[PDB]
């Protein structure tokens, strides 16, 4: 898996791949690793998929419960403090490694959260198996106070580096752009890999399969 | 209070909970050889009530059972969830449907414990149960707020029950009771007991239990399906007035 | 391994306005076959089925505990269940045992009971769903069935061809897995009919 | 009868909760709070009967957080409990969510706590009112009050104590003209209200004034050398 | 009625049980405490009901910590209990924060434990008021009194019991803010001898305690050579 | 006095007295049009000092469910929180937004929890619960007893009888969400003891787009007998 984030001049850009493995075998191709937390806060997830799903869902519900009492827009510090406080309580048994980012009244914030409850807020973070390839691009090409399309190109380059140099990542690049006045969830953004067109045909015609038993059961 | 006897060996909260059912809508049941049915009256009669639900007083408990209630309605909503849990626990434990008497014993054991254990009120609800099982076939039961169930062939609970009972005593034809006969009797008992006359089809609710190809069926008659039952009643008692 | 103690194989495959699901019929301990009419596909409504491969104890337990919840649901509710929601119910049921996990990896196949568009899903033993649009597999012969469905599957398929596809994948897959086979059963479900077949398979 | 335990009466009323509003007037003091365009002020009187008391300990103003301040009116022991609970809630809010609690939220948390005492017969309600003040990010200065019953609302101005109707008449008469609200006008309005309803010709020792402003959002309790500056200006005009 | 529980209000917002618990303090012997420039001094009017009791029984001055003292008036079992609570509060404070508890804080922690008994139907309020007194180089001298309701205020001089009025009317004459502890001892004994009435009740014992510079922040019973030298001054000032 | 006690007639008296606290709260209107549901109520203050932009009698539970009440606001703030939690529990299990009827059931269960123990009083509020699920509008009415009723239109609070006859004589289907707001405000104008301003009432509507509390501008628009 491969996920990344940046902070540009106006807001946040997130990115992720779509491959999901169970061993050295590919199970899913069009997974969705970028999760809803709030209309201004999204999260990317690596590690054990079920843990990330349930954790993000729970914090999403709790923030939709907090923002509805307050009547205000949520903040990223609140989500971070929820997540880290839970993961620290589970002492690492929840394998949820995350890249959280949003935009609130104070401005754009970006965090990386580890399954033991450590947190880092930084202008660019990577996570997963293709972390090193992504950061090899960020360290060479990152600049402060960038534009939207420059940031999007940078993140796409990072995820593509993680794809074409790691075995556990591939098959697409998704993005999410967040700003004070807009949100653009881009699924898919680029399709760098496409299966090959098949030459022969193996369509089995009615009769090639032998049957012993038959039953029909009408409905309406 | 309910944990106190009278000198004459009586329990008056258990009697007041039983008096709290005449204020509720009338519900009767009629057993037959082809099936078994229920018939409740809708006192929720108003020009602005919506009637969104499938049924308001007939509650389905299982693939082979339904019930109707009379009394406090919150208590009914409690007991109808407990019934559905008992049924599914039996299914989980044996993977066979629960018979139509174990469920009644299981709910009456809950109702009895509220007349006996300190600071809690007896359930002000009587119930009727219709269902099928592979042991005794079609059955009809009647619970009371004290935790006393009884098998019946036709009974009535709620407002004006003592009159419908007397009618059923004088018009039930045991051994020769089909389902059309039972509905024809229901439309009669429910018209000679309702204060509001003419028995609008909006003011009743009927459910039949039958079997088709080794599967159980619980239907609910629609408006137009009950209009026919009503129209075939004034014709019947207009002919019993022709012979003057 | 654990799930290889009993064996199993389950597949689901969509068509155009239809869907299929298939399983093998063997029950056996490590290397000994006990019974050849073992149930691994369970109905959860009309136009909706679920399949289970893994440890048979967990298969029966999950099926029974899910029918519990489904019956209570559709009693409280006044409607039959959508597949998207059964998926989440199963995910919750399995994630409640995140440290005591049931050893199953279900497969769901059905049609939404209003618009009748097909649905297929897969889950792991702790409940991460996987809503594909081509096919899903779970069991001991997962690679062998991936290899067949990648090559034979086509986008739009009437039931007469979908049956052939999902049968020729299962047969040729379980004929290379030692602890899967002794029969193959297939369910085809449409808006108007549910068809069910047992197939001529090897019993070695 | 229908007045001893928290049951309902035939007219749908709770008399033990109404009788807790009467305990607010047993202390014999009156509090006033006023809101401005850049400020929010609370005011109360400081009545020592003995010269043996240390005047430093006799206060009804309290610091809940650095940015939130309170004035409590009613039975004195109940107020300390409610204030400590407010402080605990304000601290746990920041521990959990990572930013300072507003007044809008602390007030309703205290109200939610108070309503359980009316719905459960375990504990008595508290014979105390509470007025809070604080500066918000977007909303600006805020003045909030909560009751023994769990009612809460925001105010432009309000009072708590014995002279509360004859204070809210003064205040609603002054608020309608809608003059250019300022720090000095706000404090003058509060002191004039408390002087009119009591008719006492205040000293700097007989009152204590807590303030909060958009310039300095930190709650600060004023000194006698700073109340005199506002008191002298009143006699002029 | 409206005066049988502390969970009950009256139609004018009064809780009569808490007042009846103060009526019990009004019917007890008198204790006073005066805050000096460099310490605090406690004095108690200790009544001897019978000659069979030893000299030292029913001690109404308590050491709650090695820098805090406590004088009580009311029910005595209640006072011993509240002393035991004031001791574990200061104990846990040192166990958790690592230094001696201040008195403004101890007073609050005991006041809240006392106030908690004014809210429930299963308990009565406490039947004892009491004074606390401490001295520190940083915090200085301090004197707080706590009532059954749970109120707590600071003082320069205070009294609790029967002759509260008569004793404060004498304490206000003192210019305590100028004086030291050895000079205020004389005044404390003089007031206790002025307010004691020999006809209303039988003979009594004088009980004194200190905290200040001259004990180095250590709450002590006054030595005998000074207590007698003050009891003498009390007798010689009764020529008035 | 006691709640775990029947009368010889077979009545629960404290519940009847809790309904008397609903019958003395501010009026509240409810109308179910063909393409929406309206909720309107009287939000009037005892002085010009009360800031009306701080507390709300119309509150959202989800994107597609909303509330009003008649009676006690302290009691209302508990059930608001409980409903908002129950909706999230439902979403957490099924990942589908809760239907409007299941929330009413699960909230009447909460109201029934407070009717069976000693040492607890029932709620002094009735609720009106609007929704939009499955391409159809819904409107319910939960009571302190634990009982709910589905309505096409109704009114709660002061003068809840004449305000309901007004609807019986001035309401039909084949309406839409804009013809119903005029009728709801007209049904509130019966009991309004003074000039109706944009700040003296509070309105909320639900539709395909979801629940929304209208603003004082939108209130002042239709307060001119406009639409």
């Amino acid at each position: 898996t491969t996920i990344a984030g940046v902070v540009y001049k106006d807001g946040i850009v997130l990115g992720a791949d779509t491959r999901a493995t169970e061993g050295m075998v590919v199970a899913d191709k069009n997974c969705s690793k970028i999760h809803f937390i709030s209309p201004n806060i999204y999260c990317c997830g690596a590690g054990t998929a079920a843990d990330t799903d349930m954790t993000t869902q729970l914090i999403s519900s709790n923030l939709e419960l907090h923002s509805l009492s307050t009547g205000r827009l949520p903040r990223v510090v609140t989500a971070n403090r929820m997540l880290k406080q839970m993961l620290f309580r589970y002492q690492g048994y929840i394998g949820a490694a995350l890249v959280l980012g949003g935009v609130d009244v104070t401005g754009p914030h970006l965090y990386s959260i580890y399954p033991h409850g450590s947190t880092d807020k930084l202008p660019y973070v990577t996570m997963g198996s293709g972390s090193l390839a992504a950061m090899a691009v960020f360290e060479d090409k990152f600049r402060p106070d960038m534009e939207e399309e420059e940031a999007k190109n940078l993140v796409s380059e990072a995820i593509a580096a993680g794809i074409f140099n790691d075995l556990g990542s591939g098959s697409n690049i998704d993005l999410c752009v967040i700003s004070k006045n807009k949100l653009d969830f881009l699924r898919p953004y680029t399709v760098p890999n496409k299966k090959g067109t098949r030459l022969g045909r193996y369509r089995c015609e009615k009769g090639t399969t032998a049957v012993l038993t038959e039953k029909i059961t009408p409905l309406e | 209070r309910t944990t106190i006897f009278s000198p004459e060996g009586r329990l008056y909260q258990v009697e007041y909970a039983m008096e709290a059912i005449g204020h509720a809508g009338t519900c009767l049941g009629i057993l037959a050889n082809d099936g078994v049915l229920l018939a409740a009256e809708r006192r929720n009669i108003h020009k602005l009530l919506d009637e969104v639900f499938f049924s308001e007083k007939i509650y389905k408990l299982n693939e082979d059972m339904a019930c109707s209630v009379a009394g406090i309605t919150s208590d009914a909503n409690v007991l109808t969830n407990e019934l559905r849990l008992i049924a599914q626990r039996y299914l989980l434990q044996y993977q066979e449907p629960i018979p139509c008497e174990q469920l009644v014993t299981a709910l009456c054991d809950i109702k009895q414990a509220y007349t006996q254990f300190g600071g809690k009120r007896p359930f002000g609800v009587s119930l009727l149960y219709i269902g099928w099982d592979k042991h005794y076939g079609f059955q009809l039961y009647q619970s009371d707020p004290s935790g006393n169930y009884g098998g019946w062939k036709a009974t009535c609970i709620g407002n004006n029950s003592a009159a419908a009972v007397s009618m059923l005593k004088q018009d039930y034809k045991e051994g020769e009771m089909t389902l059309k006969s039972a509905l024809a009797l229901a439309i009669k008992v429910l018209n000679k007991t309702m204060d509001v006359s003419k028995l609008s089809a909006e003011k009743v609710e009927i459910a039949t239990l039958t079997r088709e190809n080794g599967k159980t069926v619980i239907r609910v008659l629609k408006q137009k399906e009950v209009e026919q039952l009503i129209k075939k009643h004034e014709e019947e008692e207009a002919k019993a007035e022709r012979e003057k | 391994s654990i799930m290889s103690y009993n064996g199993g194989a389950v597949m689901a495959m969509k068509g155009k306005n239809c869907v299929a699901i298939a399983a093998d019929r063997r029950f056996g301990i490590q290397a000994q076959m006990v019974t050849t009419d073992f149930q691994k596909i369970f109905p959860m409504g009309d136009r909706l089925y679920i399949g289970l491969a893994g440890l048979a104890t967990d298969v029966q337990t999950v099926a029974q505990r899910l029918k519990f919840r489904l019956n209570l649901y559709e009693l409280k509710e006044g409607r039959q269940i959508k597949p998207y929601t059964l998926m989440s119910m199963v995910a919750n049921l399995l994630y409640e045992k995140r440290f005591g996990p049931y050893y199953t990896e279900p497969v769901i196949a059905g049609l939404d009971p209003k618009t009748f568009k097909p649905f297929i899903c897969s889950l792991d033993l702790i409940g991460c769903p996987m809503v594909t649009d081509d096919f899903v597999v779970s069991g001991t012969c997962a690679e062998q069935m991936y290899g067949m469905c990648e090559s034979l599957w086509e986008p739009n398929m009437d039931p007469d061809h979908l049956f052939e596809t999902i049968s020729q994948a299962m047969l040729n897959a379980v004929d290379r897995d030692a602890v899967s086979g002794m029969g193959v059963i297939v369910h085809i479900i449409e808006k108007d009919k549910i068809t069910t077949r047992t197939l001529k398979a090897r019993m070695d | 009868f229908d007045r001893h335990i928290t049951i309902f009466s035939p007219e749908g009323r709770l008399y033990q909760v109404e009788y807790a509003f009467k305990a607010i007037n047993q202390g014999g003091l009156t509090s006033v709070a006023v809101r401005g365009k850049d400020c929010a002020v609370i005011v109360t009187q400081k009545k020592v009967p003995d010269k043996l008391l240390d005047s430093s300990t006799v206060t009804h103003l309290f610091k809940i957080t650095e940015n939130i301040g309170c004035v409590m009116t009613g039975m004195t022991a109940d107020s300390r409990s409610q204030v400590q609970r407010a402080r605990y809630e304000a601290a746990n809010w920041k521990y959990k969510y990572g930013y300072e609690i507003p007044v809008d939220m602390l007030c309703k948390r205290i109200a939610d706590i108070s309503q359980v005492y009316t719905q459960n017969a375990e504990m008595r309600p508290l014979g105390c009112c509470m007025i809070l003040i604080g500066i918000d990010e977007e909303q600006g200065p805020q003045v909030y009050k909560c009751d023994p019953a769990g009612y809460y609302c925001g105010f432009k101005a309000t009072a708590a104590g014995v002279k509360q109707t004859e204070s809210t008449s003064f205040l609603e008469k002054k608020v309608k003209k809608k003059f250019d609200w300022t720090f000095e006008q706000t404090v003058e309005t509060a002191i004039t209200c408390l002087s009119t309803v009591l008719s006492i010709d205040f000293k700097p020792s007989e009152i204590e004034v807590g303030v909060v402003t958009v310039e300095n959002p930190k709650f600060r309790i004023l000194t006698e050398a700073e109340i005199d500056a506002h008191l002298v200006a009143l006699a002029e005009r | 009625g409206y005066d049988l529980s502390a969970s009950t209000f009256s139609p004018d917002g009064r809780v009569f049980q808490v007042e009846y618990a103060m009526k019990a303090v009004e019917n007890s012997s008198t204790a006073i405490g005066i805050r000096c420039k460099d310490g605090v001094v406690f004095g108690v009017e200790k009544l001897v009901l019978s000659k069979l009791y030893e000299e030292g029984s029913n001690k109404r001055l308590f050491n709650v910590d090695r820098h805090v003292g406590m004088a009580v008036a009311g029910l005595l079992a209640d006072a011993r209990s509240l002393a035991d609570i004031a001791r574990e509060e200061a104990s846990n404070f040192r166990s958790n924060f690592g230094y001696n508890i201040p008195l403004k804080h101890l007073a609050d922690r005991v006041a809240m434990y006392v106030h908690a008994y004014t809210l429930y139907s299963a308990v009565r309020p406490f039947g004892c008021s009491f004074m606390l007194g401490s001295y520190s180089v940083n915090d200085g001298a301090q004197l707080y009194m706590i009532d059954p309701s749970g109120v707590s205020y600071g003082y320069w001089g205070c009294a609790i019991g029967k002759a509260r009025q008569a004793a404060k009317t004498e304490i206000e004459k003192l210019q305590m803010k100028e004086m030291t502890c050895r000079d205020i001892v004389k005044e404390v004994a003089k007031i206790i001898y002025i307010v004691h009435d020999e006809v209303k009740d039988k003979a009594f014992e004088l009980e004194l305690s200190w905290v200040g510079e001259l004990t180095n922040g250590r709450h002590e019973i006054v030595p005998k050579d000074i207590r007698e030298e003050a009891e003498k001054y009390a007798k010689e000032s009764l020529k008035e | 006095f006691s709640l775990t006690t029947f009368s010889p007639s077979g009545k629960l008296v404290q519940i009847e007295y809790a309904l008397a606290a609903v019958a003395g709260g501010a009026p509240s209107v409810g109308i179910k049009a063909a393409n929406g549901v309206v909720l309107a109520t009287e939000k009037k203050q005892k002085s010009i000092l009360y800031d009306e932009r701080s507390v709300h009698k119309v509150e959202p539970i989800t994107k597609h469910i909303g509330l009003v009440y008649s009676g006690m606001g302290p009691d209302y703030r508990v059930l608001v929180h409980r409903a908002r939690k129950l909706a999230q529990q439902y979403y957490l299990v099924y990942q589908e937004p809760i239907p409007t009827a299941q929330l009413v059931q699960r909230v009447a269960s909460v109201m029934q929890e407070y009717t069976q123990s000693g040492g607890v009083r029932p709620f002094g509020v009735s609720l009106l619960i609007c929704g939009w699920n499955e391409g159809r509008p819904y409107l319910f009415q939960s009571d302190p007893s634990g009982a709910y009723f589905a309505w096409k239109a109704t009114a709660m609070g002061k003068n809840y009888v004449n305000g309901k006859t007004f609807l019986e004589k001035r309401y039909n289907e084949d309406l839409e969400l804009e013809d119903a707001i005029h009728t709801a405000i007209l049904t509130l104008k019966e009991s309004f003891e003074g000039q109706m301003t944009e700040d003296n009432i509070e309105v909320g509507i639900c539709n395909e787009a979801g629940f929304r509390r209208l603003t004082p501008t939108e209130v002042k628009d239709y307060l001119a007998a406009i639409a």
